């Protein structure tokens, strides 16, 4: 959010300027300020419009967020790190999966109106066995060729 | 015999003889059969004596079983020795993998990123 504002000859407006403080203006409309804006946009002062340059040279300075010559790829997190990690999600998994059965034969038995206002324990529905599968694996293919990767590259 | 690798297959080529056309044409089969054997032999046994390699590629004599052990490359101390190609050198590298498993990975990504 950022606007521009300059006033407007008020007097002049009192004398019959007022239809004569439109300068040309494109426009895109505006409306919480309508406050003083009914009185600022059409007595005190009116809207500029902002525009930006983004320059090239700026650009591909602030495109840089990260120095990875030393990141990923030329690490991996650590080995035992990584299997207590699965361990714990792949727990999780079966906790999960026993609410999917009985949610698979809730659904079956009801109209959708019930089972749209179902929220209420959101453990139970697919939403976190895809919420878990994305992170976990991921991970763990990743996991899976940052190390392939390094044994040929350092060979 | 000859698919599922059994001999008595070159003892079988003489007692065809209910129709003599096949015991004059399938005399050419016996040079593969003796690759196959020694094809197998290099690999199954060691140590075995002379006399005995002779009963076994099924031939008479000693001096043709001197050029056959030449062209396999064995060497004719007391007993007929053999060296080791089964698994002279192991597969273990798994580095000869690495490229390869690393292409696979890739391509599980490929699959689980593609817009479908």
């Amino acid at each position: 959010v950022i606007d521009a504002f300059r006033l407007i000859n008020a007097n002049m407006m009192v004398l019959g300027h007022e239809p004569r403080q439109t300068t040309s203006n494109l426009g895109h409309l505006n409306k919480p300020s309508i406050q003083a804006l009914i009185h600022g946009l059409n007595r005190h002062y009116y809207s500029i419009t902002i525009n930006y340059r983004k320059n090239e040279l700026e650009q591909k300075m602030l495109l840089n967020l990260h120095k990875k010559s030393w990141m990923e790829g030329l690490t991996l997190q650590d080995y035992s790190e990584h299997c207590k990690h699965n361990e714990s999600v792949v727990k999780e998994m079966l906790e999960l999966a026993k609410n999917y059965n009985k949610a698979v034969e809730e659904e079956d038995k009801m109209t959708p109106e019930q089972l749209a206002i179902k929220n209420v324990g959101k453990q139970d529905p697919k939403r976190h066995l895809e919420e878990h599968v994305d992170v976990l694996m991921t991970s763990n293919i990743v996991q899976c060729l940052a190390a392939m990767l390094d044994t040929v590259v350092f060979k | 015999y000859l698919m599922e690798g059994s001999y008595n297959k070159v003892f079988l080529a003489k007692g065809n003889i209910p129709a003599e056309s096949y015991t004059f044409f399938i005399d050419i089969l016996l040079d593969t059969i003796r690759d196959e054997i020694a094809g197998c032999i290099e690999k199954a046994y060691e140590k075995i004596l002379f006399t005995e390699a002779t009963r076994i590629l099924f031939f008479n004599t000693p001096k043709k079983m001197t050029d056959y052990a030449k062209k396999r490359g064995w060497v004719l101390g007391p007993n007929n020795y053999y060296s080791f190609a089964s698994q002279q050198q192991k597969p273990e590298d798994t580095t000869i993998p690495s490229t390869e498993l690393a292409k696979q990975v890739i391509e599980y990504a490929r699959q689980l990123e593609m817009i479908v």
